[PDB]
């Protein structure tokens, strides 16, 4: 015998689920099977012939009780790998549980949701799938007209960002017009669990083309993205960050919009961040900021952004270093003449030469971009000259010529017409 | 230069989660704990419970919360337990008490705003004991305490009775405590709280207890008892012998915790919608010498049966709904000491059955609970009740007509459970009393319940001989045109013709033309309805048959209220053996329009009743047609709240029948307000007669007759105050003034005193 | 259908009990509305249709279970 409905042999669920006080009891056992601690025996189950008896029991539209014991257990099934949660999909279940958020149960509905945000997370083949079955609408409705649960609410907004991931195809534009306005109003939410989410599918979103990027700018949300990259809680500012940071990567008009919003001011903050993680993208995103327009570039200047991206680069760890290097070429691309001499007035020579040593060859290969750059700037002043030799007490000369003798091609060629140009 | 996010991430977070615990299924596990707790040993389970809670609280804090509030206003019966499972959860978590009292204090703000007078109470009473686990300061305590006596100085009295009580509640349990740290002012306050008892007025007595003697047992006001025991407890030195505190036993844990303040509370201001409790009078019927078999009963002034009583109801609250787990719960009532439970068990149930105005209970509740007990109480419960009752019988002389018909109700249906079974010759003082007089009236009242549950010839063998003088007569109808050689009675020819219609089956517009041969016609209804009721005198059926068969011939006769009257007036010439069978085709006869309710009332107070005027059906069938009107003003009432809700070409549809349902109802309670203020007009009348003649003649006023009336006027506004508190305007200016007899309009003014 | 209605199968009943006796005990719990003995003579139950389902369900809780004439009465949900 087994303790209630606790550890129940294999054997046992599949003669009870063939009365529905057993069928209940049995779908009961397999999902406290399907949701113990240590490794669920989710394939056990499966080779039963269990999965489609499942199905029908969603179908019950008489007997509540085993409707949610059982999307329970199958939601513990999709969240296995890809085969275990396509015979899941298999079992015609994808349909069923689209049927079962109409449901008057609070607990049938949103264990429909989650049930149907795993099927849909696993890979953009499901995604699209579960939304040509026009789910969309339903989940959607389930978000009409607070004081709705919280618990519940989660579920929604994380079974939203699933029908938002993953590329190769993205999601249908479609299907992202309609759920976007959704997202919005959740953006001005108070729950950080679902504020949490609902960042993430916004980045989700904007991690594609211009045009994607576009639809979420053209709704506006972007000033609030900006408000939560403030905000304490950490599970916040990573996904934020993020939908910050990938919209910057579009045009430079999409990167005024943002600009304009505020994040000039955060970023200062944003970089001596405690999180080494935050610091990574935090000067990513600033490399994408000083690529786009001039005018742009003399923003990141007015805001003292430069003395940070320094300090950024000649004290932080290496792959904040490899960001901060990319923000300082681009920012002497675009730049202008009287910006590049206020980037060498804050002393970026040297900070910039002491990397000429690093093992990753590519970004040996900017900093020499970056050295042109700042020489081309320097030709247009006829102080051409007076550049090469600061870059020569520093070192910097011979960090530049030891790279007449090295491994790659492309360095010898581009350290050596640096030298013969300006030396 | 620009470039993608490097690395082929995407945030890291779960492409699928997999649901490892639930909320719902724990807060019922949570909720069950909170429960069962208290049913090892205790002291055992609460401190288990007490750390299992905490290991919950980080993601349930607000949770664990909704449970203790709920648990503390809905099982009063348990108080301490509680009280000490908090004590814990603060002698552990401190931040959790303060979430806690200041969750309190808002639920009670709530329920206190919403009329809920009584489970406010319930509350209060458990920040009380609450002081007993160092988890409230005694003076902020005290400050509550303050602001509630303080009412008595501010607005109607039946509001400051509830704070003086819901105070002085609360002392048995928080007066050791109160009564310590500042003694000084206690006495001050009880200065004040001892005035306004004297001060306030005792008009609702007289009307709300149920024996208006004096001895052996009082029947003391609800507040002026409470008093008094409260008194023998600062005497007592505040040591009482019954309460169990399991806080006792945890005086380490607790005593190392620190304690909350009570916020500053200013009672909500009283506005015309606030509805307060009406004043109770505490029902006696027991000291220790009834019992001198078991433990020494708690006196009547003891504060511990204060609480005893006080468990008790609460317990019966609780698990009302169901008979088998009530009784169950009451006889595993807990306590300090050995205590007479079987005496206090059914001294509460009778509490409840006799409390005036209303039980807290339909009547039939607590004939089903009493007899569960005595089969889970075998030999033990069932001597007690057999007691209770000879005691009951031997002090009807002044009891209340009112509760005197729940006895003779509750009585004569346990009997027909056991074989009708009792020791009749127990009371043969009554075979030698004026029947009009309680005890022989009762015994007849009864065996006359007993007949309608048997029948005749059953109870003729049961009862003694003597006693077959008391028996109900043998249940036969009259035909006044029977075999009888009155040949020269009016229209006894026409009377045979339609005898022979109904015997061969006659039609509607068959038994009309024969009619056409009787000199508005009273003979024309005297024949068809003496006819009738007779041939269709068999058993219940046929005449309902009957009544339903010839509905439009009834109708047409009794079509006037003069005619409708005449009607019943003969109904009951013909079944005045047999009164059930005339409560059933009144009833019938008002659900079919036959005649209505302005009727009935009037033929109730008519000279053909002035005979069994005292009887009990003849109330049995009042009470039953007022509770007609009142379903049928509800009903619509209610009809009309869902055609409003359901409105939210159909908007005029609908619209249109919202309007029509209005004028229905505006006119149901119309005639409603029109029965109640006819029954009034003839008791005021039936009432200034019967004193003007005796007032006049020289002789007593209180007769048996005055008194079986005067408290059928007052059994009006008990069972039925809340609609009669609709009339005040009219009744003071038209039935009840300044110049009507002082009493028939105290009778009145008793009312009043309920809610005011 | 049960849950929403009105009347009670009244069952394991006196063949000697008649519908007065049945009356006057079910009328404790609210007003009744009609009453049908069982029959081929008696048959031992009868049907009670009350006018409310509070009345009917206080008759499930207090009437039910209890003795007349010497047996306990059975009384269940009916669909009409």
């Amino acid at each position: 015998m087994n303790q209630g409905t606790v550890n129940w042999s294999v054997d046992d669920i599949v003669k009870g689920i063939n009365n529905v006080e057993n069928q209940l009891q049995a779908t009961q056992a397999a999902r406290k099977l399907l949701s113990r601690e240590k490794q669920p025996p989710i394939d056990n189950i499966i080779r039963a012939g269990l999965i489609p008896k499942f199905v029908s029991f969603l179908g019950r539209t008489d007997c509540s009780p085993i409707q949610f014991e059982s999307a329970w257990a199958l939601t513990n099934i999709a969240s296995g790998t890809s085969e275990q949660t396509k015979a899941v999909v298999d079992g015609g279940a994808i349909p069923a549980f689209i049927s079962l958020l109409a449901s008057p149960h609070a607990h049938i509905s949103e264990q429909a949701v989650w049930a149907l945000g795993n099927i849909a997370g696993d890979g953009s083949v499901f995604r699209d799938l579960v939304i040509k079955y026009g789910a969309v609408d339903p989940l959607l409705a389930l978000l009409a007209v607070s004081s709705l649960a919280c618990g519940y609410l989660r579920n929604l907004t994380w079974t939203l960002s699933n029908l938002c991931r993953n590329k190769n195809p993205a999601p249908p534009i479609d299907a992202v017009e309609q759920i976007l306005p959704t997202l919005v109003r959740l953006l001005h939410h108070d729950d950080p669990e679902v504020l949490a989410d609902t960042c993430w599918a916004i980045s989700y979103l904007t991690d594609g083309p211009n045009e994607r990027i576009g639809m979420v700018v053209k709704t506006g949300v972007v000033p609030q993205l900006v408000k939560l990259l403030g905000a304490s809680e950490l599970p916040i500012v990573t996904p934020a960050l993020r939908a910050i940071g990938n919209i910057v990567t579009g045009t430079d008009e999409q990167t005024q919009v943002v600009i304009d919003a505020g994040a000039l001011a955060v970023f200062p903050s944003l970089l001596t961040n405690p999180k080494t993680n935050i610091q990574k993208e935090a000067t990513w995103t600033m490399s994408n900021i000083t690529a786009g327009r001039q005018d742009q570039i003399q923003q990141v200047v007015n805001h003292g952004l430069v003395p940070f991206l320094v300090s950024v680069l000649s004290k932080a760890d290496f792959k904040t270093q490899k960001e901060a290097v990319w923000a300082v070429t681009n920012y002497t691309s675009g730049g202008t003449v009287e910006q590049i001499v206020y980037l060498v007035h804050c002393g970026i020579i040297e900070p910039l030469m002491n990397l000429l040593t690093a093992k990753d060859t590519k970004i040996i290969l900017v900093i020499l971009d970056a050295i042109s750059n700042i020489f081309q700037a320097a030709e247009k002043l006829g102080e051409t000259e007076k550049l090469s030799i600061m870059i020569e007490e520093c070192g910097g000369l011979d960090k530049i010529e030891a790279l007449q003798n090295h491994e790659n091609e492309s360095v010898y060629k581009a350290s050596l017409s640096l030298i013969e140009k300006y030396f | 230069s620009r470039r993608r996010h490097s690395d082929e991430n995407d945030g890291g977070q779960p492409h699928k989660r997999r649901k490892t615990s639930d909320a719902n299924e724990t807060e019922d596990h949570l909720e069950s704990l909170i429960c069962k707790v208290g049913e090892c040993s205790l002291e055992s389970n609460l401190e288990g419970l007490a750390g299992v809670l905490e290991a919950d609280l980080p993601n349930y804090k607000s949770k664990i919360l909704r449970l203790l509030c709920t648990v503390a206003r809905l099982l009063p019966e348990k108080l301490t337990i509680y009280t000490t499972l908090v004590g814990l959860l603060n002698a552990r978590n401190y931040n959790f008490g303060g979430e806690f009292v200041e969750a309190m204090i808002r639920q009670l703000k709530e329920s206190l705003k919403a009329n809920n007078y009584n489970e406010a109470v319930y509350l209060v009473r458990f920040l009380s004991d609450l002081v007993n686990c160092h988890v409230i300061a005694a003076p902020s305590m005290v400050a509550m305490f303050e602001n509630f006596v303080s009412v008595t100085q501010e607005v109607p009295q039946v509001r400051r009775d509830w704070y003086v009580y819901a105070f002085l509640s609360s002392l048995p349990w928080v007066g050791k405590e109160l009564y310590e740290k500042k003694d000084a002012e206690m006495d001050r306050i009880f200065a004040n709280t001892e005035s306004y008892l004297k001060r306030r007025q005792k008009t609702h007595v007289p009307m709300l207890q149920v024996w208006t003697a004096d001895k052996p047992h009082p029947q003391e006001e609800y507040l002026d008892c409470l008093w008094a025991q409260i008194q023998k407890l600062k005497k007592d030195r505040w040591q009482e012998r019954h309460i169990l505190r399991p806080y006792l036993a945890f005086d380490s844990i607790l005593c190392e915790a620190l304690q909350h303040n009570l916020p500053p509370f200013t009672p909500p201001p009283h506005t015309e919608d606030s509805v307060y409790p009406m004043p109770r009078v505490i029902f006696r019927m027991f000291d220790y010498t009834d019992d001198p078999e078991g433990p020494v009963m708690p006196g009547s002034h003891s504060v511990e049966r204060f609480v005893i009583e006080e468990n008790l109801h609460c317990i019966i609250k609780s698990h009302w709904k169901e008979r088998k787990t009530c009784a169950a719960q009451l006889v595993s009532y807990p306590g300090k000491n050995k205590i007479p439970l079987n005496y206090h068990i059914v001294e509460v149930i009778f509490a409840e059955l006799f409390q005036l105005p209303a039980p807290p209970h339909i009547d039939v509740m607590y004939t089903t609970l009493l007899i569960e007990l005595c089969k889970l109480q075998p030999g033990s419960l069932p001597q007690v009740l057999a007691q209770a009752t000879e005691m009951l019988y031997m002090r009807l002389d002044t009891m209340n007509t009112t509760c005197v018909d729940r006895f003779i109700n509750w009585f004569s249906h346990h009997l027909s459970n056991f074989q009708f079974r009792w020791s009749w010759e127990d009371w043969s003082d009554c075979l030698s009393q004026d029947p009009e007089s309680p005890k022989p009236k009762f015994v007849r009242e009864v065996l006359e319940k007993c007949m309608r549950l048997s029948y005749h010839q059953r109870i003729l063998d049961i009862v003694p001989p003597t006693f077959s003088a008391l028996c109900p007569a043998n249940p036969t109808c009259i035909y006044k045109y029977g075999d009888e050689s009155s040949n020269s009675l009016p229209g006894h020819s026409v009377a045979l013709c339609l005898a022979v219609a109904f015997k061969s089956k006659a039609t509607n517009d068959e038994i009309f033309s024969i009619l056409k041969d009787v000199p508005f016609n009273p003979l024309k209804i005297e024949v068809f309805v003496q006819t009738l009721l007779h041939l269709a005198a068999k058993s219940f059926s046929h005449s309902f048959s009957a009544l339903a068969k010839f509905h439009e011939v009834f109708k047409t006769l009794a079509e006037s209220d003069e005619g409708k009257l005449h009607v019943l007036r003969v109904m009951f010439e013909v079944w005045r053996n047999h009164p059930q069978m005339i409560a059933v085709l009144v009833d019938k006869m008002i659900r079919t329009q036959i005649v209505d309710c302005a009727a009935v009332a009037n033929w109730i107070f008519s000279s053909e009743l002035s005979r069994d005027f005292t009887r009990l059906f003849v109330w049995e069938i009042l009470h039953s047609t007022i509770r007609k009107m009142n379903k049928h003003v509800l009903k619509i009432q209610k009809e009309l709240e869902e055609a409003k809700e359901k409105l939210a070409r159909k908007d005029g549809v609908l619209e249109e029948q919202i309007e029509r349902l209005q004028e229905k109802v505006e006119s149901a309670q119309s005639e409603q307000k029109n029965l109640f203020l006819v029954i009034f007009q003839r008791f005021i009348m039936i009432l200034t007669e019967h004193l003007v003649r005796c007032e006049t003649d020289g002789t007593s006023v209180l007769t048996p007759w005055y008194k079986n009336c005067i408290e059928r006027l007052q059994q009006i506004f008990l069972q039925h105050h809340q609609i009669i508190q609709q009339y005040m305007v009219t009744l003071e200016n038209l039935l009840f003034t300044a110049e009507l007899d002082p009493h028939i309009l105290a009778v009145f003014q008793q009312f009043c005193a309920l809610q005011a | 259908l049960l849950k929403k209605s009105c009347t009670l199968y009244v069952g394991n009943l006196s063949f000697y009990t008649t519908e007065e006796q049945i009356y006057e005990l079910f009328s404790k719990s609210g007003d009744i509305k009609k009453i049908i003995m069982g029959l081929d003579t008696a048959c031992g139950f009868c049907f009670v249709e009350y006018y409310s389902r509070a009345d009917a369900e206080n008759a499930m809780r207090y009437i039910n279970g209890t003795r007349l004439d010497d047996r306990i009465i059975r009384t269940d949900w009916d669909a009409g």
